[PDB]
């Protein structure tokens, strides 16, 4: 998915 | 890293390691910076963007390994965290991907450059290696796309310059990657930055200096058939680096 990839990192949805 | 190789901190001694201190105290990693002077450490706004407030955040120098100390390292707190007023995202691209941390310790201090702690420099404006140059990356991110931890040993590799006109082909990015960013990949698609490495050093020798060419910034997937890394461009943002340090 995309909380898997670079740009992600530290996100509240992740 | 996806592929590469395991390395430590004298082999990029720039490298810094950005952590997240949550309610209840536990510390937990966030993303990659790279110091550019002694009191400035450059990373990428999405690490930061969701939890914007300084006091959340530890920086480390000199360290080489996650969740264990190193010898020499250097532990601050972040004095002002500065991101891209222009910051932007999309399902995929982050546009004006660049942030800038001034560190300081409880000792009121910056960076003492050591063995395992220096600058790295930055390019002169508009001045980026040509395409098919092999440049540098390191960072504690995954080593494989479906891996749950993160190395506990820093990592690099090298990948390849990729053109901005074979990047924006459809197959490729298309119109999601812009002139200040750098796409960067592998001839076999083997090796790559993945999550975790975000915020981290592209690193090129330019004029024979090493040089922070990119900034970990997005992807689709990691170390995917036609789908490079894709760096915030450092040299088209010199003007907003000198003004806020």
């Amino acid at each position: 998915g995309a909380c898997s990839a670079r740009g992600l990192e530290n996100h509240a949805a992740c | 890293i996806i592929g590469g190789e395991f390395t430590t901190i004298e082999n990029q001694p720039w490298f810094a390691a950005i952590y997240r201190r949550h309610r209840g105290g536990s510390v937990t990693y966030v993303c990659g910076g790279s110091l550019i002077s002694p009191c400035w450490v450059i990373s990428a706004t999405h690490c930061f963007i969701d939890y914007p407030k300084k006091e959340d955040y530890i920086v480390y120098l000199g360290r080489s390994r996650l969740n264990s100390n190193t010898q020499g390292e250097m532990k601050f707190e972040v004095e002002n965290l500065i991101l891209h007023k222009d910051y932007s995202a999309d399902t995929l691209a982050h546009h004006n991907d660049i942030a800038l941390l001034k560190i300081r310790s409880k000792e009121g201090r910056c960076a003492q450059p050591s063995r395992t702690i220096q600058t790295i420099a930055l390019p002169s404006m508009y001045n980026d290696p040509q395409f098919g140059t092999s440049c540098e990356i390191t960072g504690f991110g995954k080593e494989q796309s479906t891996d749950y931890l993160y190395p506990e040993q820093l990592k690099m590799t090298v990948v390849k310059l990729i053109s901005h006109r074979e990047c924006q082909q459809p197959h490729y990015y298309g119109s999601e990657v812009t002139t200040k960013m750098l796409c960067a990949a592998d001839p076999q698609w083997k090796t790559d930055s993945c999550q975790g490495d975000s915020g981290g050093p592209l690193v090129c020798s330019l004029q024979g200096r090493m040089t922070l060419t990119g900034i970990v910034s997005w992807g689709r997937g990691c170390a995917l058939k036609d789908k490079p890394g894709v760096y915030t461009r450092v040299s088209h943002f010199l003007p907003w680096i000198r003004s806020h340090t």
